């Protein structure tokens, strides 16, 4: 089925995120998870013995679960491996 | 990892990385206008021995009072009362700290936030570098040679008899033992 | 703060931005005859310290770009003479919760 | 040449703990990936400071599953020794080929012929040794060494330095 | 980032969406032979023994709850507190 551009325009709306990458339930829709730290993918995800870390920034406390367009991850990682940055964060710090 | 105050815009090719040396060219993470989290500008922070065993000591000690707000609901003398402060307050597998604390506690010169106080009210006055105004604190000396040798950022930055009432009243305010 | 009455010349209003830091600023006489921020609707505005400012993100964990902005050119932003960066918080009547506190950042 | 530079971390937490004192288990988290580790551009993070005053900001929620992510911004005493750098330590270990002396944290060694001359090496000594002229070098004793070379490595920092130059040698 | 279970800021209380889901989430579980920790007074139905579960605050759950820049906060089904 379809998830086109105004579906895309609400998911945006809604200001969800990872869905979009992932509009969701019924298309791309995935669970990735991210470092709290250097908002980016890398985190290894051993979802069993639920070790996690994530070396680089170093982690294995801070850790989130997002829900993202599967489009979107690959937005991202297409990006990164043109050496842009696109970080995922989950708390406003900007604030307005 | 954990991330440091500047983001420098690296372009692909990582190359140049400098040496790092008693030319006061220390890693970038070091220059001498580094940011502060509040987004200002600041001086280097150069802690000369028994000065950190003082920043050390304080919020390891502030860090137990804190660390029970929450649970209502000479020499060898301080060498036990702080592997306690530690034993309390610490990872218990910090063994570096301990050994900091040793060694920052054993070779210093100062136990007077007092006595440290001026030696920084004193240093401060030289416009030399905080590298400097820091070996020259934890770094016993006599001559300008044992100093402009052993520090040789200084050689033209300051006369020798200067830098010579400076270690006078260096040994005058090293406390005793 | 100069006031011009038919107009100025286009070849003198490009002298202004030449001897910073020092600022300059134009105002016809026409537009200056009522206080636009006596009107009924215009709310008061506030300027924010750069230090009231810092903090105003740090506590709403913004980013300046998330932040709602007011026009260079804004009518109000001119009464108080913003600049680009400075940021004001509106404070209006509500008739959900008698006050409520907004912020607008200068672009 | 012991440091305070202002720092930052991101950890990465299960909804499990999204508790009534969060806040708390962060921190406890900050210092347990942190205080002990080791970089080759930081150094030695020793302590952190001003406990209490740590910057949380607000973290986001990830995005698969509900872990948060805070990017803890706080401030401590790093140390982190250079090549050219003059420093004293405690003796450690002394053998054939030199011996090791411990600045702070880390371990600087000095390299037999990275010493003077007129000092030789005495085996048949317990505790080992270094003899000379009028110098007596072992365990205990306290030198100090100009860091001529150094070496990261995992979670350390070794570095060679000399006793071969002047105001350099037992105190 | 995270962030400390002090300096939390959240809402003391349980949303909607999050009771909602956790119900779900773990009827789900309990409905693929899950280990059910309470006693079932004789229930049969996973959303109704969740439904058990989740008044006895007996559910092993943490709802992450991210923020907008990323942060995130940790909560317990146990402290949570359920008006709706």
């Amino acid at each position: 089925l379809r998830f086109g551009e105004m579906e895309r325009d609400c998911m945006i709306a809604h200001g969800a995120a990872s869905f979009l990458k992932e509009l969701m339930e019924a298309s791309d829709a995935f669970r990735v998870h991210i470092c709290g730290i250097c908002g980016l993918m890398t985190v290894i995800a051993k979802l069993n013995h639920n070790q996690f870390e994530c070396k680089g920034c170093d982690n294995k406390i801070d850790i989130y679960q997002i829900h993202i367009p599967y489009a979107a991850k690959l937005l991202f990682q297409e990006l990164m491996a043109m050496n842009i940055t696109p970080r995922l964060y989950t708390d406003r710090s900007r604030d307005f | 990892s954990t991330s440091t105050f500047q983001t420098r815009r690296r372009r692909l090719k990582k190359v140049e990385e400098e040496e790092n040396a008693a030319t006061l060219q220390l890693g970038q993470e070091f220059q001498l206008k580094q940011i502060n989290h509040q987004g200002e500008e600041e001086e280097l922070i150069a802690l000369n021995l028994s000065e950190a065993r003082l920043v050390i000591k304080e919020a390891l000690v502030e860090r137990r009072r804190a660390f029970k707000r929450s649970q209502k609901k000479t020499r060898e003398k301080e060498l036990e009362s702080i592997d306690v402060l530690l034993e309390q307050t610490t990872g218990g597998n910090n063994k570096d700290l301990k050994n900091t604390m040793q060694y920052l506690t054993n070779f210093s010169r100062f136990r007077d936030q007092e006595t440290v106080g001026a030696v920084i009210q004193l240093l401060k006055s030289t416009g030399l570098h905080p590298f400097e105004v820091a070996q020259l604190g934890s770094l016993a000396c006599d001559t300008a040679d044992e100093a402009k040798t052993l520090i040789p950022s200084l050689n033209n930055k300051i006369s020798d008899d200067e830098l010579e009432r400076i270690l006078k009243e260096l040994s005058n305010l090293e406390t005793l033992y | 703060i100069f006031v011009y009455q038919n107009n100025i010349t286009p070849s003198a209003m490009k002298l202004v931005p030449s001897i910073p830091p020092a600022t300059i600023e134009t105002f016809n006489e026409a537009a200056l005859v009522v206080n636009i921020t006596h009107h009924e609707l215009v709310p008061k505005h506030i300027r924010l310290s750069s230090d009231e400012k810092r903090e105003l993100l740090k506590r709403y964990r913004l980013k300046e770009s998330q932040l709602p902005r007011i026009q260079r050119a804004d009518p109000v932003a001119l009464y108080l003479g913003l600049k680009r960066g400075e940021v004001v918080k509106i404070i209006r009547k509500s008739e959900t919760s008698g006050r409520y506190a907004s912020y607008r950042i200068c672009m | 040449m012991f440091f305070i530079k202002d720092l930052s971390l991101n950890i990465t937490l299960h909804p499990s703990f999204f508790g009534p004192r969060m806040k708390q288990y962060l921190k406890t988290k900050l210092l347990e990936e942190v205080e002990g580790s080791c970089t080759g551009k930081f150094g030695y993070i020793l302590c952190v400071l001003d406990y209490d005053n740590i910057d949380i900001q607000r973290g986001r929620i990830l995005p698969t599953d509900g872990s948060a992510e805070f990017n803890v911004k706080y401030r401590a005493v790093v140390f982190k020794p250079f090549k050219g750098e003059v420093v004293d330590g405690t003796v450690v270990s002394c053998s054939q080929h030199g011996f090791e002396v411990q600045v702070g944290p880390m371990k600087v060694f000095v390299t037999k012929h990275l010493m003077p001359q007129d000092l030789t090496f005495n085996a048949g000594s317990n505790p080992p040794s270094y003899q000379s002229s009028e110098d007596v070098i072992t365990i205990k004793s306290r030198i100090r060494v100009k860091i001529e070379g150094c070496i990261s490595q995992v979670s350390s920092i070794h570095a060679i330095g000399s006793i071969k130059e002047d105001y350099l040698g037992a105190i | 980032k995270a962030i400390p279970k002090d300096q939390r800021a959240t809402t003391p209380y349980m949303t909607k969406y999050e009771r909602a889901r956790i119900l779900g989430t773990r009827a789900l579980q309990i409905s693929m032979n899950a280990p059910v920790f309470v006693d079932l007074e004789g229930e049969t139905d996973p959303l109704r023994i969740a439904m058990k579960e989740l008044a006895e605050k007996k559910i092993p759950l943490v709802i992450r709850r991210y923020l907008p820049d990323g942060s995130f906060e940790d909560w317990s089904v146990e402290e949570l507190i359920v008006d709706l």
